[PDB]
């Protein structure tokens, strides 16, 4: 029941005193201390990535870049740098790899693909990759976002009430929020890319039909450091499927 | 490090003996054990807090098993010790 | 009888310990980084002067040179403690690569080197102790079937010995079973540290549970002592091997000196001090000279050499 | 109690302590100084003077505890460890000790408790009513308790200091991993006054749940 | 380990090959 008890006793049994406490609320403080600096770390990482992007002669906002289609150069460079960042974050060690890599833009629906907006052709003689600029532009059409929101909480007196009592390019945040989109997208691509680069093609018959059990292969594969699944309860209604 | 002014090798004794002797006396009534209890509690509680602050493990066993552990008398006799035959 | 040499490591990243060499080239068994685990290393003196010259050229450690014709454990320890101005020293390491055949050193603890990192440190004393070994047989008992202490002064002196930070080890050669009744008649469990039994005999140590009645917390004093000498004689020496073994089992890892108090000089194998017990079927009450002997034996190193 | 005079002797030790404090140019109620930023220099100097007091009582036979020592108080949770608010260190001959001020401040904070039922000395008519019939110097109980508790903190540190000084960094860290060297040990050479030390006087344990 | 110095000797022959070319 964890109703910790405690005693003091003088030499020669001259006196004995008792008191008691509980480990409760200590756990709450521990949880707060964890989540705080964890969020801090993640935010810091994001900031670093954005600052790295900032070097790249941003005569324009991001949105403009993809809203244009005439260029490919800037897009390719952005994609590449994203891949690099992910790889390094998995490998705390500088890398340059197979020094021949190229991109092609799937500029039309007839070249489009379900789901995965990115496709590595691992070696058609050499690696190539695909980019759906039209879709990417759809995603960045954004305006889904407004921060004025509300969020799940429960049992606050026990669970949360304690949490009640603690505390030029001068661009705004919404754009940065948007970056997370491509962060996640390139991550999801990196999964498949890494897998196939480490293994055969045929497992694409599974993974690309359904990624699914690929985590089983990833067992013992992850470097003992997590990526970008903090709010682990990502889910939607399911039983409604009415198959 | 700069937070030090070493070489002050004073060995004070400052024996204002007769004044100090009486100065002691008004503290006599205070119940020793009852006071010490507070200090022990505070020490334990603060020490506890920091493990949770840093998400640590803890050895509830080892703490008691090591600190303020209790010996026992085994001699049947006496030995001399410090005292002042005051005045 | 040989000249001898010793390494003194520059950084005693591990302290107190010493090693013994058959070859200067034995270093190759030790390899990288392992050398940092030993404070000193004795070697028999170079026959080829070029070896000593290479030693003299080496800057990786300090060293000393001396004669020790006195091929004795305790005398070598004395000489080394003189050379390095130190009262206490660690165990002597050994490898699968068998040591040099300085087998006059046979009777001692031998440390399988790899344990050294695994070794604990011990609460038992806040300072390095001396140690004293005792027997039951004709020893400090009166010789009758029921025994007084030779003086209650001695009885309490045993307690006060703890004031000096010294260790009390009793190994009755006498039979196991009676000693429990003996201690029930006169209990020194509050007065004495270590107890061992059944040392009376040497036995064919070659390749070819207790405390059921009363909950004593004693052990099988297991027969694990070698024949050790493979010769026709009649001696049952107190074994520093076994003593150090049980000491380190109690995590006792370092000491200043060890003394023996016994009725048999024969069992003393170069113990630091020997007190021949006077046989006594009556309370002799002579203890004060025993006290003086022990105190001076302890004091020997207050001059920083035992002489 | 027939130990009453020895309890008074413990009080005497505490009195010598607090007298040394009052004599050695103590400026203001120490809680203030600890809450304050500067004068940590003075705080550390007093701390080392207290270490010298400790060594004196522990081992008076030789007057010099230490000639020079180096200090760094710290203000940074992420440069501290639980259980050991004070930590010795050595770097290439730079021997030093270090402290976190906020920790000790918070320790001093919690001393709120006051009288509750215990055994009490004889109250009699002949005691009090006799006196009623006829025949700055002020320090409160918690006031003295604060200095006492702070002192008691230092015991752990001083023991670790002795051990480190006599066994080097290896055994220092070893003891930090396992403080059980503490466990029920007064055995020492006479000069170390080991029984006199407050590890002896009184005892504590958790009343273990589960 | 007795294995250890054999591993070291193997590494030694390795590097002895390597450095020259």
């Amino acid at each position: 029941c964890n109703k910790v008890r405690t005693v003091t006793e003088i030499v020669n049994s001259d006196e004995k005193i008792q008191k008691t406490y509980e480990l409760a609320e200590f756990d709450l403080k521990n949880l707060s201390s964890l989540e705080s600096y964890e969020t801090l770390k993640i935010k810091l990482a994001l900031s670093k990535y954005m600052a790295m992007l900032s070097t790249l002669e941003m005569t324009q906002p991001l949105l403009e870049i993809f809203r244009n289609k005439a260029d490919t150069r800037q897009i390719a460079a952005v994609v590449f740098s994203t891949l690099a960042f992910i790889h390094n974050r998995f490998h705390p060690l500088v890398t340059n790899f197979t020094n021949k890599m190229e991109f092609v833009v799937t500029e039309t629906n007839d070249t489009s693909i379900p789901g995965e907006p990115i496709l590595f052709t691992e070696n058609e003689g050499v690696l190539l990759c695909s980019v759906d600029r039209p879709s990417i532009v759809k995603m960045l059409s954004r305006e889904f976002d407004t921060e004025a929101l509300v969020n799940f909480e429960n049992d606050n007196c026990n669970v949360r009430i304690a949490k009640t009592f603690g505390a030029d390019f001068s661009i705004t945040e919404v754009e940065a929020t948007q970056y997370l989109t491509l962060l996640l997208t390139v991550e999801h691509a990196y999964l498949h890319y890494y897998i196939f680069k480490n293994y055969g093609v045929f497992e694409y018959c599974k993974s690309l039909t359904d990624h699914s059990l690929f985590t089983n292969k990833l067992r013992s594969t992850m470097s003992t450091k997590t990526s970008n699944l903090l709010l682990s309860k990502f889910k939607f209604t399911i039983e409604d499927f009415d198959k | 490090p700069q937070q030090y002014i070493n070489s002050g090798t004073e060995i004070p004794f400052c024996d204002d003996a007769e004044f100090l002797n009486r100065l002691l006396k008004h503290i006599d009534p205070y119940p020793l054990s009852r006071m010490y209890y507070n200090a022990a509690n505070t020490m334990f509680y603060t020490t506890m807090e920091n493990y949770a602050v840093s998400n640590c493990k803890f050895n509830i066993e080892d703490y008691n098993n090591i600190f303020k552990v209790m010996e026992n008398i085994r001699k049947h006799s006496n030995k001399n010790s410090n005292d002042q035959d005051e005045l | 009888q040989s000249k001898w040499i010793c390494l003194r490591l520059n950084d005693a990243i591990i302290k107190r310990h010493v090693l013994v060499l058959s070859e200067y080239a034995d270093l190759k068994y030790l390899g990288f980084e392992k050398y940092k685990f030993f404070e000193y290393v004795i070697f028999q003196f170079c026959n080829d002067p070029q070896l000593c010259k290479i030693i003299e050229n080496n800057y990786n450690y300090c060293m000393q040179i001396f004669k020790a014709p006195a091929d004795d454990m305790r005398d070598i320890r004395h000489n080394i403690k003189r050379a390095f101005k130190t009262p206490v020293l660690g165990h002597m390491c050994v490898l699968s690569n068998k040591p040099p055949m300085y087998s006059f050193l046979k009777e001692w603890f031998l440390l399988p080197h790899y344990k050294v990192v695994s070794l604990k440190s011990e609460s038992l004393t806040w300072g390095f102790p001396h140690v004293v070994v005792f027997d039951l047989d004709s020893t400090l008992i009166t010789e009758e079937e029921q025994v007084e202490i030779r003086d209650p002064f001695v009885y309490d002196s045993l307690q006060e010995l703890h004031e000096m930070g010294c260790v009390l080890v009793l190994w009755s050669y006498g039979s196991r079973d009676h000693v429990a009744h003996s201690m029930r008649d006169v209990d020194l469990e509050g007065y004495f540290d270590i107890i061992i039994s059944e040392g009376s005999t040497v036995q064919e140590e070659r390749s070819d549970i207790v405390d059921y009645n009363l909950k004593k917390r004693f052990i099988e004093n297991k027969f694990v002592f070698d024949i050790h000498n493979h010769r026709s004689d009649n001696n049952i020496p107190k074994s520093p091997k076994i003593v150090i073994k049980y000491l380190s089992d109690k995590n006792v890892n370092f000491f200043k000196s060890i003394t023996l108090v016994d009725d048999l000089p024969t069992n003393n194998y170069a113990y630091d001090f020997y007190v021949k017990v006077k046989r006594c079927p009556t309370p002799v009450q002579d203890w004060e000279h025993y006290h003086n002997e022990i105190i001076q034996n302890i004091m020997d190193y207050e001059q920083y050499f035992i002489k």
